[PDB]
Formats: C-alpha cells, structure tokens, sequence
C-alpha cells in the first residue's frame, strides 16, 4: 500500500472511501494516519464521496485519482507553495522544492549541471540493474557484461564533458541507440530498430511504448508529490511539453523497461501480463522513491 | 449559441450517432439532443459526425435565428429523411433506357472474357514456378478466337444466341472450326467482313481490350473494329513449338463445367428474349457510351475478382483447370470457372449499382458562401454569374452546359466558377463538380488556397497532391503481375498519389470494388475535387490498365472545371478535346475558365462537347430532346446566356461577347505599362552579362515604383525566365555580383525543380508576403518577416526579388511593383502583367514591366527560338526573333487579354507573335490549310492509334527522384531514385553546389529541407521517411553525369 | 476528439448524484424511490464539474473525466464553502487532470516574475484594471443588460469606477488594494440593487443571506471559481501561484482570476434572476449563457497571458 | 378547441403535394420516388394556407381546414399570378369558410359607408395615413431591424415619407392616390436597396426578376395577401369590397389590407434574406417571425376596426 514512505504516499483499491462517525473509513467489500503528510493515491474500483474529500481537506491530505497500480496518474490534488511571500492559512504542508527549482532553472550553467547529474544518475542506475544485480539475467537475460561496462564507461566519459544541451542529447541518443542494441544481443532476439511514433508492430516495440507509458505516469506522480510542474523541464527543450515528466522518466526508462519488455518479447507474453511484470519490477526498485530522492537531491545539491 | 440535435438514423447508424453525440450535448427526448454550443465546437462536432457517417445516419441540427423563428444548420447522411424545414414525416408507405443492354453485354463477356487461360502454355506458364517465359500470344486474344470458333464464321447473331442457350450441348466439335494465328497462311481478323455477326463483334472487342486497347498500326480508322489484327493486341516473336503451345487444350475449356454453361445459357436466352437487341447491333457496336460504360464495369469487377480469395462455393470443385496464383506464394489461387463467374456476378452487380450513384454519393448542399451576395462593388460580378447560372439552371440539366468564364486575373474567379457550378446544381440535393487546374503537379499550397477561396475544409473539398505519371513500371511490374495470372491486380491509380480528404468514406456505394482507404474511393466519395487536368487525362488517354476507371467514374458523377485551360502547350491540346468529348460523353458539364481563351480553341471544344452531348442525350434521359448545349458567358462586367445547337451561332454569339468585352476593356484606366529592353549578345558570360545589366534595370524600377514609410523604401518585383538550368545559372550570376550600389537585394528562387515539400513552402511564404492592397505602408512594414530583413540592414532602400520560372503564371496571387520579363508567347507576357499591380490601385504613369528583346534561347542562336515553351516550329517559322518586330508598339501603352480574346484579320503568321498563335491554334483544333474531329466522326475510340498518333505529354522521360533519409540515420540524406515501387540509392549521382555571395545581397522565403521534412511529417502524423517518399518528389531528365544540388536553388544538372 | 478546451460552452453543477461509468459513457445517477435514472454528461462540452452535497464519483469516472481536460471540485451545498478552517475558508478542492500536458511559456513566465514583491504588485494592479475596464464595458457599454431590465445610473456608476480607479492609481500596497476592491463591491452591489429596483440589499457572508439576490451571488461564485481554475489550468500555470488573493485563500490564482467577471456578468445576473423570480437552476443557465455570450473564458485567458508579458 | 384566429402564428405555402385527411388528420403528402411521406399541417395554429403549382385537395381534408377557421388559397409557383385576364393579374384564388357564422357589427359598417364615392375616398385616406406610420414606425423607430443589418438613411426616409405624406393630403381622386403609393414604394425600394449595400436593383414586374430581392418581393406579397384575407374574414368583412385596389383587382379589399404591412416588413426583410444568401424557405420563416414579433395580423384587424368606426 505506502507505494513510497520516503514520502508517506498510500494506493487504496477495491474500496469506497466514506465517511461514518465524522472519521473517513475505507469500507472494502485500514488504518492509516491521517495527517498532513498522507497523500492517498485512489486506485481500480475505487469511489470517493464529498463528506470523504471534506474530511481529507481538513487534514492536509492530497488526494489524486491514479491508474492500476500506480501508473498512470489521471487527475490529483494541487500541491501549494511554501513561500512567505503567501500565507496559505490550511492544515496542508505547502513544499518549498518548486523555490529552488525556480531559483536554479532559469540560469543555462546550472540548469546543464542538473542534467548532467540526471545523466550520470541514469547511467548508474543501468550499471547497477544490468550488471550490479542479476535477477534479471537469472531471469533470462544473460547480457555482454563486458560490453555493457565499455558502453556504460564511453556514456560517463562522453556526458562528464562537451557543454551544450544539444551535446548531452546526442551523447543520450547515443547511449540509448548501442544499448538497445546490446538488449538485442543479450536477449538473441535478433536485428530491431525501434519504430519512433509507436508504429511498430513487433512485440519489443509496443511492449516498449507501453512501458514508456508507465514511466511517464511515474514521473508525474513525483513531480506532483514534489510539487514541481512539468514545464520546468531540466534535459529537453523548453519548449517540449512536459518536458520534466520525460526528464525524469528517463531515469528508471531504460534501467528497468528494456529488459523486461525484451524478456516478455522473447516469452511471448500477453500485454497485461507484461504490464503486471513491470509493475512488479518497478514496486522492487523503489522506482518512486528513487526518483524523488534524485529531484530533491539535484535542488538542494544546486543551492 | 443553443443547437437542437435531432437523429432519424437506423441499425447500425444509431449507436454510433448516439454514442457520438452524448459527448456533446443532453437528451431531451428519445432521439433528441440540445446543447449551448461554440461555432468552433460546432464545426468541431460536424466534422465528427460526417467522418463516421454510414449511409442510414441522418442527422439534424436546428438553430435559433429570431424569436419564433428555428432555421436548419446543417443535416449529415441522409438528407431525404426531413423537409426543406427539418420537420419529419409523420409515416411512410411504399433514367437510364440502355442499362439492361450494357449489363447483358458485360456479362457475357466476363463470361467469356478469360476463356482463352485454358491453353496449356498458359496453364504451364502459371505451374512454371522456375524461369519465367512469356507467352507468345495474349490470353485475351486466343480469349477472342475461341469466341469466333464458337459463334461459328457467318453465323446469323440468333444462331448462335440460340446455341448457347441450349443448356443440352455439349458438342465440342466447334472447337475444330477454330483457326489458328500461330498456323500459316495468315488467317483473316475475327473482324473482317463476316467472320463475326454485328454483336459477337462487341462482344469479341469487350472480351479483346479487357487488360488493354486494341493499338495496331495504319479509312482505316473509320473501319474500326474490322482492321484489328494479331499483330495489333501484343503477340511476341516466338519459336513454332511456344506458338502451337497456346492453341492446345489438353484439359478443355471450360464448357464441361455446369455452372458455366447454365449461366451462359441464362444469359443467352436473356438476350433473346429482349425486344430489338439484336436489331441495335451495329449501333451498339459503333456506340461509345455503351462500349465505353460496359468496358469499365467489365473491367472494374476483373480488378475486383483478380484480388478475392478462393472461393469453393461457385464453380466446379475439382474443375483441372486454374486462372491465376496468389503472388505471396505461386500456389494456384481461382479455378478458371469461379473467376468467370464472379467476374460476371461482379459486372451485374456493378451495372446495376451504376444508376444509384447520382444519389448514394456525397453531395455539397446548404453552402451559405456560394449564396451570399457581396458587400463591395468589385466583387459584384461574381453575383451576375450566379444569377445568370440560376436562370439557366432547369435548362442546363434538361440539355447540358458549356460555359466560358473569361473574366480578367485578379478578379477572384475561383469563387466565381464555385458560384457558377453551385447555382447549376439542385438546391435539394447538392453539388458535385472538379477543379481541374492546368498544371503539371498540384501542391498541398494550391490545394489549401483553393480550399480558403472556396470557404471549404477537407470535409468538403479533397485534394489530389503530386502529378500524373507516365508508365515507368510497364516492365517490371507487368512481368510479376503475368506470371501471377491476375494481370488487372495492379491498383486503379498511382501508387505514390495521396488524396487529401477526411470525410465520409464508412459506406460509400463502390467500396466493395474500389475499396475503404483506397485512393480511388477518396477521389469518387469527394463531393468536390482539385486535381490537375492531367490526372483527369487518363480516363480518355489510357492505353494499358485500368487506369482509366476512377477519372472516368469521377467524370460521370460530377461537373468539370478547367482552370488555366489554355496553358496547355500546343501539342496536348487534342488530349484536351478528348477529355472535353468525353465528359460531355458521360453527362458532365464543363466550365472554361481562362482569361485568354482563343476563339478556335473555344469553338473546337466547344464542337466536342456538342458531340458528346449528342451521344449522351440519346442514351440517358427523355428520348427526342434536341441537342441545344445552353452555351454562357461570364466576365468582369456582364454575363449571358444563350441555347446554339451548331457552332456557326456559338461562334457569332462568343464574337458579340467578345466584341462586346471588348468595347468596355478599352475603357479601363491603365495599370501596367511595357517597355522593351535590348540586351548585348554560353552560360557564365551570357548569364553573368544578364545578371550586369539586371542590376541597372532593377535599380531604374525600383526608383520609379517602390513603398515609402519612415524613410524606407522597399519594392516587390519579379523576374521571370523560359527554361529552368538558364535561371539557375542567372541566379548564381546575380548572387555573386552583389547589390548594384546600396540598394540591398533580397532574392528568392522558385522553380519546380525542388523538393514538392519545398516547392509548397516557398509558395506559402511568397503568398502570404505579397499580399498588397492600397495605402497598406503601415501593415506592410510591420509585418514580421519583412520586419527583421528591413531592421537588420542599415540600407534605407530594399529590393526583393523573385526569380520564378513560368510555375509562377498559374495559380499565384501575387502584387508586384515591377517585373522583367524575357518572352514566351503572348499569354506569359499578359498573365505576367495582370500580376505588377493586380491588387492596388492608382498608376504613376512610369513603365513598370520590361521585356527583353529577344529570349536567351535567340541568344545562344538556337532556331526556333520560341519553343518549349512557345508556338514557333520549323513548320511554321517566325521571320524575326526580336520584339520590336513582332509586337504592335501600341500594346506596350495597355497590355490586357485583348490580342489573345479577338482574332486579327489579316493573318500575318511570320511576323506577329500572336498571329502565329492563332494561325497554329485554327489550323490543329478546327482544320485550315490526323485530325481532332476524328475522335468522334469515326470508331476511333475503339483503338489507342488516336492517343498514340496525338500523344500528351510526350518527349521528356522524366524520372522520379527524392532525398530520401537513411534508414539508420535521419541526418543522413540520400539522393534516391524509384525504379519499381522500390526506392534505389544514387549518391554517386549527386554532388554539392557552391555559391558566392556578393556585397549586401542575401536570399529571402527560402526554407531548409530537415525542417520542413520534419514539420510535414508531424503535421500529417505520418513516418518520415514516408513522408519524404510521399511528398519530396523531383521529376528530373535522365543524365549521365549527374546533378549539382542546393537547397536555395534546387537541383541543377552537372556535365 | 473533444472541443478546445476555451471553447467549451457547458458547466455542470451536481447535487445528491452518483458519477459513474455505464457503459463507457460517465453518467451520474438519481434515486427516485423507486428506480435509478442515469443522466448523461457531455465531456467533451463541459469545462469543469462541481459536486455539491451528497455526491460521489468513482475511479473509471474520474478517469474518463480527466482525459477530456474537465476539471473536477468539491464544492459545498447552498453557497458555502467546503469547511472553514478557523478564520479562513476554502470553497473548492480542485481535481487538476495530470496526464495532460500543458504549454510551457507562460508558466515560466509567471514562476520568473512571480518571487518578486513589486513585480507581484504590479500584477495585482494590471488584474484590477481589467476588472474596472470590464465592468464599465458590461454594465453601460453593452445593450443585452439593459434589454433585460438592467437600468444603471450612468453617472453614478462613472464616478464610482473613477474614484475606484484613482485609489488604484495610489495603491500602496496588498491591504489597500484589497480594501479598494471590497468598496468598489459594496457600492456595486448598492447601484445594481437601486437599477433593478430590488430595493434594499445589505450583503450577507458566509452564505446566511435569505434573500434571492444572496443565494444567487453565493452560487455564482462558484461557476466563477469554475472558469477561473479551467483559465488557469488551460495556461498551464499552478492555482496557487496567486498575486492578490494569496494571504488568505489556498489557491489564489483562481480567486484572483474570477474577479475579473465576478462584478461584471455575476452581478447584474444575480438581481436580474432575483427580480424575475427565478429558481437555482435558471439563474445558472442565465450566468452561463452571459458569460458565454461575452466570451469570459477567453478574456481570462488573455488576461492571463497579457499579464505574464507584460511581467518581462 | 382551436387558438383564436388572431393569435395563430403558422402559415403555410405548399407544392408538389396532395393534401388529404389521414386517420382524421389534415397531412399532405409528398412523393420520394419510391416513397410517400405524410407531413402533418397543424391546423389549430395555421392562420391559412397557400397551394401552388403542382397542388391538390380533397373534400375531406377541405371540410376540416374549414372547421378551424382556416382559408385555402390557390396561388401560382415562383412568384406568379393564378393566371392573367388580360391586362389584370388575379394571385390567390380565396376558399373562405361559410360554416363558421362572423361578427355582424364590422360589416354592417363597411356596407353601410361603401357605396359612398365620397365616404370610400376617406377611408383609403385614412388606409394609406397609417401604411406611412407603420412604415416610419418599423424602419426608424426599432431596433430589430437595425441589429440584422439594416441601416437606413434616416434624413432620406424622413423627407420621402414627408413628401409622401404631404402627397396624400392633396390627393384629389383614387388616381393620384396610387400615383403616390407607386412612387413612393419605388423610392423604399431604392432606399432598402442601398440600406443592406444590395448594388443598384430595379423591380421587375409579374414575376419576371432574377436577382433574389425581386424574387422574394413577389414570394412575400403572397404572405401579406394570406394574412390580409384572414384579417377580412375574420372581421367579416367580404373580400370584393375595396376602397382603393377595386378598379383592377378581384377582391381588391386583400391588397388594400396587405399593403398596410407589405413596405414596412417585407420589404427590409426580402434585402436582407438576399444579402444573406437565403434560400425561400429560410426568408419565409423570416418574414412569419418579423409579422408574429409586431403582430402584422392584430394592426390589420385594428386598422380596420379604426376604418370602419370613423366611417360612421
């Protein structure tokens, strides 16, 4: 259910949250605290009435109407701003992380050193998935080892230089374009050039596009519970839209997608049943909370 | 406002209607909605309901105009399900005098049209799986002779009817009266003398031009079809052994088969039975609109039935024999007798869906803006055209219509011709007509212009983007699609042509045939179409395939509008004769719109439409109805109307308007003045030596014709030049000589040698900056484009110039200060000044147009110097090249269509340009001292001599190139080349091109290649690679050495 | 597809409903006593929903909901606020769709100018100036008013909105702009109530007013609210970014935004509904049909964007 | 129960149909080729009807017309007369219900000052005095026709209905009276004519027009001459007995009446149906909204009230 603790967030499914006796009980055909660092996440089968949202108003409980299992994130409460310059008079914890991000995004130096740390955290995460553990490959993607490390290695040391965002994109798409390649090889699912605008019909394509789905409803779902909006992107153009969603995104997109949507291809698995691994894999890393950690640590290490 | 929406749709139609419109509003009764509604989201909630629209949809929307009074929007699907008022019925309760004659004779011959597939050479060549080898004689000739050896030679046309018909016949022995091309002593025709009954020879000419048309050699002509030999439908050079291959039957034709003799038998009793049938024989054989409707539909369901699976529940099972094999895996596909029958089933079905289809098609009606006067006196012509149409209307639909819009440019005649056609239409029902325009590739620009004049979106309007193609693929692909058997499964039109339409296409009439996305669907279920007159061209000017059937479906359910119909050079106006006949054949109406229509070409088609008219009236509509073509004319200043059954009164009437136009243009006050320029007399010293003297010329120019506002001083002016390697060349020259002494330069190139995608954003640029209008410094200097070239440059005087090719004479609304002009022909130099100054009034009275001396073609001492484009051949040569002999010094004071409308007398064909002109155009299309009328006074539409005697666009083998991005890599580009529905690569081909820039002269609306690549692709939410091969096309000439490309001056040949 | 969200005309107000999905379609559904009835919602017209007292929605609903960019709000039945924490209330608890993607200029605009306090009060002043100009333009300029029986006093009405205008000219700071707003307010609603001749309407908070002309403000203030917050969404700029209305409200853009057309179309409404006898239900439609006539959403938006320029 | 004659608001012009009675209803039907649609006439709330070319009716459906106080008039299509006695023109061929039993007040009247030369010169007087006050009335002094676009010359009316006016007090006979109503009916027509920015229009005669303005003059004069006959009958009053339309027309009391309403609603309403691009259907409604919203039917039945009550 605490879908990420790191920032008190719960997912509630199956259930219909009423009030009764003037305290909100979620009565499935829980105890929960009920404070202003809840955060609830409405789920499948779930139904909200007005006494409930009232109740969950007058606590500082945000509350936002998310897809099965987490992803994607439909519609959710707005978060404030903690500002002095305001005085937001409510039970709510209005963030302060929107301050700095303003305070750091609009200078070019610091918004590159930002995504160059993005970057350098994307590709800690694929050396550490890929190589670092091997539930994974024990789970039947058996990689190059080697050649993942001598591409991991060429990124970091392309990335770590050359400023210039339209450099660090390139040195992206590079990266994307020999990794999808060593999946390829890892898995032996044979020659596959990924279809842009998912017009593919091959199932690494389409399993792929879904996954990216999925990582983008993730994204969303931090950068609401961190309260930065999505315009305010750090990697993509400033005028790309939602271009944080994407940035942040990235991270877990090509660490944990590609290898579950090749093993999926290779089995030859449904698309639900594809999406339930991802889903899993997605709950085992702490994907969520990674993702926050990395915002937050990416503002305050700019101040 | 608040809309009322109410649904008498059915079945089907219901559920996805209520489905649709509980999004957009709440019920108010059983099939009742009501909303408050936005116009966009009005015209957003049409859209929707017309794109998923199946034939029982009927909706309405009513709206509230004034107290107690409703009035009706728009109605979507079935408008018949409501009154004029929208109000419903309270209950209901339950033309063509030929269509039983063409369906018995189409369906005999599918019935007999692929008999000839059951020789064993055939049947060999379908198991030969290894080599290919083709087959010394066509399918459908032996189709043919098996059809002479059954009707027996001499037989009556009741004897072998009644043969047939005799289901208790199973006499083989007929196949011995058979006679053999492959033997010796050269067997007679199946067509000559009586070797055929006046029916079996309609009969044996359906079945023998069911893939092609019978095009021979060589009084001939007008004895069609008696000429027609074997060496006139294909056959090959071949060894006796393959030749005696293709006469033997091992297994039998298929006569054994019960289903096919009954259905023959059926069919032959049927035509029996039929009062007088067999009495109309030589006039149905000689008739072009019953040949020529019975040969689509045969066709057409050929086309069909060569696609479908196989299908075990018509035909004999275990019938030996087979008709093709599926092309994904050679196994054999159809048995010989169940592609027979479905062909037949198919063309009985077809014939008799044909007469619904002037009802079950989408029409155009309720149009406001065809029917809404105009508030400003210069438009106020565009209101006697329709009124004059609306007088004639009843008329028009009785009789016909050939009408001539000869009003001047700049006046706004593409509303006018939408106005004129929309009058000519029922108010109940709606209209359908085409815009032809006389170009020869149609850009998305001219496509989306023609839609903003009209007022229409791609609900209404479709757009036919890219031009014909001539057969490049007859080789290769033909090879494939014979080995196959199914030799009509290539598609009904081009591959690479895209139509732009996004309206109702769910239940069309033709879908079964045509299909659901295909291109001839979209190009049919259109209510209205712009395309170019050479992709209308192929309904009459198709020899092989079946290119032939969606123009000419489009020709017979729709109007016609021949935009720039005189740009055509000389040579391809008889295709256009044919293409008028023929739409006259089948029922159309067609409007000229032209400014410089020439009296002998009005009078030729206006003969051919009369002719067809003629045809036409004596097959579809009352019977006795004389043929009086409602002949009108519509200009600037008047329009009239007037009923001539013979071209010697068309003629005087056109010569009283003209006369008449005349007398009032001479009036007008002047606007544009010429002055002749003599230039000093190979490419970079003539070139630079041009670029030398342009810099005086347009420095005088600008100085006597320009823009003033806060110290500024900008002019518009253009430069036009013949041939396009000659203009590349002068634009290398004026870019590497500089501005001629501070007067900076801006130049744009634009030619239709560059990409399609490229070409359309230096049009959409070009058009959208040289909109002018009088006293409009203010807008003109702010606007945004020219904001940031005025304020980069300290220069106070700007010049910006264009250098087009002759694509700038066509469809280009353009308002130039000035313009030098090097000679073509008459018709360049008068559309060419109805554009210095088209939009804004008032004239200083200094000369603004120049005009070189003579051409760069004179220069280079090439003889004839006015040709491609021109009218001078070594036939009829012109005794002097300059212009200061060859022009009356009294056209420079007003030049206007006045020497192109009226016909000088006397002719002086050698020393007058446009007494050539009308010299050559009255001797090819009336007669003077092969001619067109022979189109219709003789059977030569039974053969393809005529089209290959008079062909249409003939000489130039262009190719068809792009810049094709790699596969891997979307920054590399690739210079490829189609060769057979395969794009090959050519790098070798191609190579860079260096430019010089001289002091303060940069280029204006040019657009780089990636970004507008990129743009289009997102645009039309389309794979860019598939965007460049679908939109980036460039015809170029074969050449050996290769090109030299640029992305500011398109691609120039290398050598 | 569904209309451009600025171009969208219906607002919908729920009350004792269930909002549901039955059968791909969001319906909400009424309890007769003894059968259910099922009441189709046009998403693809409707800006936002306001669920009132005894509402509730589901999950699929809320999806279906927030894929057509139609906004949801919790708000509280006969004109009052959600709660009241303390000394402030909050009336609306907004349910943003999230997996739509928003343009992205004006928000950086707004979050660059909007930490400074003097580039934060000079938008706070170019917001009045377009409420002052609308409301002369609404109230005298317009002849759809005064067909229905709105007769101001037009020297009366130019001599308040002057001497508005000139204490807005020596605006100090938040507290005295906001006092000059309340005075303009208490002296509009004294003219609408003398031109309509309502007689004499002392205004009542916290929704304890009985007479018409209360209820009615109280309730159109929350289709206010509800434009307001679809502007802003729209923009792309977050609801509590606000420039005026931040002291006290959660979500103040949207406060600041309805002004605009609070005392310009809602006002002149208000008593002429009262006057004519008019229930809830007709006084909602008449509001939505004045500020779809007088295109409110787009001049929110244009405000909007004016501002954030205006800003650089 | 049926409305009052005076009070109902449809009228109705019908082709190519057959009228008749259907399970006791008054339909006509239509023929689609291999349909025949019935369409109901709501006779309650029809003041009369109009057949023109290609019409027919029975004696069950004619009993019932005639049982609501409905009259049927033959009519010819687009625009045209009945047919033509020579040099005059009869339009509508007038079946006036005889079961119905009408007011015997008004006609006792009008017989009783008719036969007077004198006392029937007075009365059209007094016809043409309110004609040029409806006219000045609907032309200047309201606001719906200047809202749809109609924008006349107010100096250039005001002096022609003056000169009109001043006309009519000297006029010596009948004569001079028409004299007087032809030039001024000519000067409207150049008036509407550049009102609406319709060009230069000359008014064609019997039917003979192609512009959409002289087409619609001659489709509404058939409209004013149904709701004329309808006044008459109701009133009582038998159709023959005119005061200035008698020398050349059968039932010349019909024009009279319908040229009361003929130049101050028509006429705008024609110019600007034509500047609209108007089929004739879409100006028909409009011109039954513009004669329902000032109630055309009500002033020709006053008008002749005033007539018949000044006679005496």
């Amino acid at each position: 259910i605490l879908h990420s603790k790191r920032a008190n967030l719960y997912y509630l499914q199956h259930c219909r949250v009423l009030v009764n006796g003037g305290r909100v009980e979620y009565v499935t055909d829980w105890n929960i605290p009920i404070a202003n660092t809840t955060s609830l996440l409405l789920g499948t089968g779930t139904s909200i009435t007005q006494a409930a949202m009232r109740e969950l108003a007058r606590a500082g409980v945000l509350v936002g109407f998310c897809g099965g299992g987490g992803t994607p994130l439909f519609s959710a409460n707005e978060v404030d701003v903690e500002v002095s310059w305001l005085t937001p008079q409510s039970e709510y914890r209005p963030t302060e992380y929107l301050q700095r991000w303003v305070g750091f995004w609009f200078d070019e130096e610091k918004r590159l050193v930002a995504a160059r740390h993005f970057q350098r955290a994307r590709l800690e995460r694929i050396r550490h998935s890929w190589l670092e553990d091997r539930v994974l490959r024990d789970a039947g993607f058996a990689v190059d080892a080697t050649a993942l490390a001598v591409a991991v290695e060429d990124s970091a040391r392309a990335l770590e230089q050359a400023p210039n965002h339209e450099h660090l994109l390139t040195e992206e798409a590079r990266l994307s374009k020999r990794l999808f390649k060593l999946a390829a090889q890892a898995t032996r699912y044979g020659e596959f050039v990924r279809a842009k605008r998912g017009s593919g019909g091959d199932p690494a394509n389409r399993f792929l596009d879904h996954g990216n789905y999925l990582a983008y409803g993730l994204a969303a779902t931090a950068t609401w519970v961190l309260g930065i909006p999505h315009g305010l992107a750090v990697l993509h153009g400033k005028t790309r839209r939602g271009g944080l969603v994407f940035d942040v995104a990235d991270l877990i997109k090509d660490s944990l997608i590609l290898p579950q949507a090749f093993l999926s291809a290779m089995r030859g698995d449904e698309e639900q049943d594809f999406r339930q691994a991802c889903l899993d894999n997605l709950s085992r890393a702490q994907a969520l909370d990674f993702m926050i950690d990395t915002l937050k640590d990416v503002a305050q290490r700019s101040t | 406002m608040n809309i009322l929406l109410v649904s008498q749709c059915e079945k089907r139609a219901l559920s996805e209607t209520r489905r649709i419109l509980d999004q957009f509003a709440e019920r108010r009764g059983e099939r009742t909605w009501q909303t408050p509604i936005t116009q966009a989201g009005l015209d957003t909630l049409r859209r929707l309901l017309k794109k998923s629209a199946r034939r029982n949809t009927a909706v309405a929307c009513h709206w509230i105009r004034g107290r107690d009074h409703s009035e009706l929007l728009w109605i979507v699907g079935d408008a018949s399900r409501f009154n004029a008022q929208g109000a419903v019925p309270t209950n209901r309760t339950c033309d063509w005098h030929s269509a039983e004659d063409i369906r018995l004779l189409t369906v005999m011959a599918a019935l007999f049209h692929d008999i000839g597939k059951a020789s064993q050479a055939f049947q060999a060549k379908l198991r030969n799986r290894g080599k290919p080898m083709a087959d010394a004689y066509r399918h459908e000739w032996v189709s043919l002779r098996l059809f002479e050896a059954f009707v027996g030679p001499g037989s009556s046309d009741e004897d072998w009817l009644r043969r047939l018909a005799d289901k208790r016949e199973t006499g083989d022995a007929w196949l011995s009266q058979l006679a053999r091309d492959d033997r010796q002593s050269a067997p007679p025709g199946p067509f000559q003398k009586s070797r055929l009954p006046p029916l079996a020879q309609a009969v044996g000419w359906l079945i023998v031009s069911h893939h092609r048309l019978p095009n021979g050699d060589h009084a001939s002509l007008a004895r069609l079809p008696a000429p027609i030999q074997s060496q006139w439908c294909g056959a090959r050079d071949a060894d006796a052994k393959e030749k005696a291959a293709c006469w033997q039957f091992p297994h039998g034709l298929p006569f054994a088969s019960a289903h096919w003799r009954a259905r023959t038998a059926l069919c032959a009793q049927s035509m029996l039975e039929r009062p007088g049938l067999l009495a109309r024989g030589p006039a149905l054989l000689h008739d072009s609109y019953v040949m020529h409707v019975s040969r689509l539909i045969l066709m057409l369901a050929d086309h069909h039935y060569s696609s479908l699976p196989a299908d075990s529940r018509l035909g004999d099972p275990n019938f030996p024999l087979h008709a093709n094999t599926d092309r994904d895996s050679g196994k054999l596909k159809q048995r010989l007798d169940e592609h027979l029958l479905g062909v037949a089933l198919h063309s009985r079905k077809l014939a008799g869906t044909l007469p619904r289809l002037e009802r079950q098609l989408p029409r155009l009606a309720r149009h406001k803006g065809f029917t809404r006067r105009v508030e400003q006196p210069r438009f106020r012509w565009q209101d006697k055209a329709y009124d004059c149409a609306m007088a004639c209307r009843e008329q028009a639909m009785e009789h016909g219509f050939f009408g001539l819009n000869l009003a001047s440019t700049g006046c706004g005649k593409t509303l006018a011709n939408g106005r004129i056609l929309y009058a000519l239409a029922d108010p109940q029902r709606g209209a359908r007509f085409s815009i032809a325009l006389g170009l020869r590739s149609l850009t998305l620009q001219t496509g989306q212009a023609y839609r903003e004049r009209l007022g229409l979106g791609d609900d209404d309007l479709a757009i036919l983007v890219g031009g014909s193609a001539a057969r490049e693929l007859f080789e290769k692909q033909q090879e494939r699609l014979e080995r196959s058997g199914s030799e009509s499964a290539q598609e009904l039109l081009a591959e690479n042509s895209h139509v732009h339409f996004a309206g109702t296409l769910e239940d069309g009439p033709l879908r079964e045939w045509l299909g659901r996305n295909s291109a001839g669907n979209r190009l049919l279920q259109a209510p209205i179409l712009a395309c170019t007159i050479d992709h209308l061209m192929p309904a009459s000017e198709s020899l092989r395939g079946g290119h032939q059937i969606a123009p000419l479906l489009r020709l017979m359910t729709s109007d016609l509008v021949l935009d720039e119909v005189d740009d055509f050079d000389i040579d391809d106006l008889p295709a256009l004769s044919r293409l008028v006949h023929w739409a006259g054949l089948f029922g159309s109406r067609v409007l000229l719109s032209s400014a410089t229509l020439p009296p002998a070409l009005v009078q030729g088609l206006f003969e051919a439409y009369r002719s067809g008219r003629e045809i036409f009236q004596r097959h579809r509509g009352a019977p006795g109805r004389a043929t009086e073509i409602r002949c009108a004319w519509f200009d600037e200043f008047s329009s009239q109307s007037s009923a001539h059954g013979a071209v010697t009164s068309f003629s005087e009437a056109h010569a009283t308007f003209v006369a008449q136009r005349l007398a009032k243009l001479e009036q007008l006050p002047p606007r544009r003045q010429a002055q002749l320029c003599t230039v000093h007399a190979a490419r970079p010293a003539l070139c630079r030596e041009l670029a030398g003297q342009m810099n005086t010329w347009m420095a005088d120019l600008h100085r006597c014709h320009h823009t003033e506002h806060q110290g500024r001083r900008i002019s518009f002016g253009l430069l036009r030049l013949a041939n396009i390697e000659p203009l590349i060349e002068l634009a290398q020259a004026i870019l590497a000589q500089g501005a001629p002494e501070g007067l900076h330069v801006h130049l744009c190139v634009y030619h239709s040698r560059h990409p399609l995608l490229v070409r359309s954003a230096i049009e959409r640029q070009l058009d959208e900056l040289l909109k002018r209008s009088d006293d409009d410094a203010a807008a003109l200097f702010a606007r945004p484009t020219l904001a940031k070239a005025l304020q980069a440059s300290t220069e106070r005087d700007h010049l910006f110039v264009v250098l087009a090719s002759p694509v700038a004479e066509v469809g280009r609304d353009h308002d130039y200060d000035w313009a030098i002009v090097e000679p073509s022909s008459m018709r360049s130099i008068i559309q060419l000044a109805g554009r210095i100054r088209r939009h804004r009034s008032g004239f200083s009275g200094e000369a603004n147009l120049y005009l070189l001396s003579r051409n760069i073609r004179s220069l280079e001492g090439q003889n004839p110097a006015f040709q491609r484009p021109g009218f001078e051949t070594p036939d009829f040569p012109l005794d002097s090249h300059d212009l200061h002999d060859l022009l009356d010094p009294a056209l420079l004071a007003r030049i206007d269509a006045s020497p192109r409308i009226v016909e000088p007398f006397p002719l002086f064909p050698r020393s007058r340009l446009v007494d050539l002109e009308h010299r050559r155009l009255r001797a090819l299309m009336l007669a003077d001292d092969l001619g067109v009328p022979l189109w219709w006074q003789t059977p030569a539409s039974l053969s393809g001599a005529l089209q290959t005697s008079q062909p249409f666009r003939a000489g130039a083998k262009e190719r068809c190139y792009a810049l094709l991005p790699d596969e891997d890599d979307e920054e590399r580009l690739h210079f490829s080349r189609y060769e057979e529905g395969t794009w090959s690569n050519q790098d070798n081909l191609l190579r860079n091109l260096d430019l010089t820039y001289g002091p303060r002269i940069q280029t204006w609306g040019t657009v780089n290649y990636r970004e507008e690549l990129v743009a289009m692709a997102g645009r039309e939410d389309l794979d860019l690679r598939q965007c460049a091969m679908r939109y980036g096309e460039v015809r170029l000439r074969e050449n050996t050495q290769g090109w030299s490309y640029h992305p500011y001056l398109g691609f120039k040949k290398y050598n």
